[PDB]
This record gives structure tokens, C-alpha cells and sequence, in this order.
């Protein structure tokens, strides 16, 4: 069933008990955090096979 | 507890998993802040039913 990415996620928020408006009034907050964190990822396994 | 919806015209709230619309309300939701703050937000009365009721 499709549903914005946006909505999806205030989904999940509502299921770790953090209420859906602090994902809706953080979206751009919360996009870069998951946007540099995947970033880290990327480094970390160009950095090292370990 | 829902999500809202239109049926093309009509703004409603519905469960997730079974498609139950029913009029926005004062009880269905909650307010946080001002308009301008959310991404994609929509226009619509949401009905608060002590009205009718101060209305008498
Ligand atoms: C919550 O933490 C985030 C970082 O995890 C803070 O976000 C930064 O805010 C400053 C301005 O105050 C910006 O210069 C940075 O670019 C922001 N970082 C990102 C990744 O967007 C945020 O300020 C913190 N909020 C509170 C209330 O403490
Ligand atoms: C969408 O929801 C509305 C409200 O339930 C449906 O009802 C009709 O809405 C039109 C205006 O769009 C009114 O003129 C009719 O009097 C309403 N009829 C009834 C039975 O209330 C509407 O049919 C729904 N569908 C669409 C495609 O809008
Ligand atoms: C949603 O409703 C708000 C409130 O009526 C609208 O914002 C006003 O729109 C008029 C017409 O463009 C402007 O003259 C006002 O200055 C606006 N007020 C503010 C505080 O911005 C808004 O345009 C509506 N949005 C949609 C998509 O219908
Ligand atoms: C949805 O995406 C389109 C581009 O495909 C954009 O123009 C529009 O402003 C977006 N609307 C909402 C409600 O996010």
C-alpha cells in the first residue's frame, strides 16, 4: 500500500511513543541526521574492512 | 489514531487498516502550533461538537 516517506515515518515515530508532530515540525532536522548518518556508513566501510 | 483522507472533494480520518472515514473533530485530533511550520499541511474546518450544543 503507497504512502508518503514522510507519513511512513510518522508511523514509526507513533511506535516508539514520540508523538507524530515531532517528526512533522523536525522533518528537515531529522532528513539531515539520516542523510549524514548513511554518510558515516559509506566512510567507515571505505575507511576499513575490519 | 488515523490518518486523514479524501475522497476527492471531502476531507476525513480514518483507521490505517480498514478503510472507516469520519468527520475531523476536536476529539479525533490534536493541535501543535502554528500552520506554517509543517511540510505538505492542507486547508479544512475541523468541527468541535460544544458548539452547536452552546448554541441552545
Ligand atoms: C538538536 O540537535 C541538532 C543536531 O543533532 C541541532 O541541529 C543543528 O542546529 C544548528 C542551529 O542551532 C545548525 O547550525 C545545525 O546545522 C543543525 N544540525 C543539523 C544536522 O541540522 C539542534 O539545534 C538541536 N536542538 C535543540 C533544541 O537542542
Ligand atoms: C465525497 O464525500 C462527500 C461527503 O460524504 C460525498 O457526498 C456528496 O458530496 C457532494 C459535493 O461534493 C454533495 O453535493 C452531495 O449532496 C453529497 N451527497 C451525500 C450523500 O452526502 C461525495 O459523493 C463523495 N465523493 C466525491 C467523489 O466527492
Ligand atoms: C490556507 O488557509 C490560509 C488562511 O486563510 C491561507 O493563507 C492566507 O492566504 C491569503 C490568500 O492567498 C493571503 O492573503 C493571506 O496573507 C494568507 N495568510 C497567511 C498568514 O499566510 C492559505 O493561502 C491557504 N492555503 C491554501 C493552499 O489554500
Ligand atoms: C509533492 O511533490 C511535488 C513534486 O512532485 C511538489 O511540487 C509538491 O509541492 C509536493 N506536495 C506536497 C504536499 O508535499
Amino acid at each position: 500500500l503507497q504512502i508518503p516517506f514522510a507519513m511512513q515515518m510518522a508511523y514509526r515515530f507513533n511506535g516508539i511513543g514520540v508523538t507524530q508532530n515531532v517528526l512533522y515540525e523536525n522533518q528537515k532536522l531529522i532528513a539531515n541526521q539520516f542523510n549524514s548518518a548513511i554518510g558515516k556508513i559509506q566512510d567507515s566501510l571505505s575507511s576499513t574492512a575490519s | 489514531e488515523g490518518v486523514f483522507v479524501s475522497n476527492g472533494t471531502h476531507w476525513f480520518v480514518t483507521q490505517r487498516n480498514f478503510y472507516e472515514p469520519q468527520i475531523i473533530t476536536t476529539h479525533n485530533t490534536f493541535v501543535s502550533g502554528n500552520c506554517d511550520v509543517v511540510i505538505g499541511i492542507v486547508n479544512n474546518t475541523v468541527y468541535d461538537p460544544l458548539q452547536p450544543e452552546l448554541d441552545s
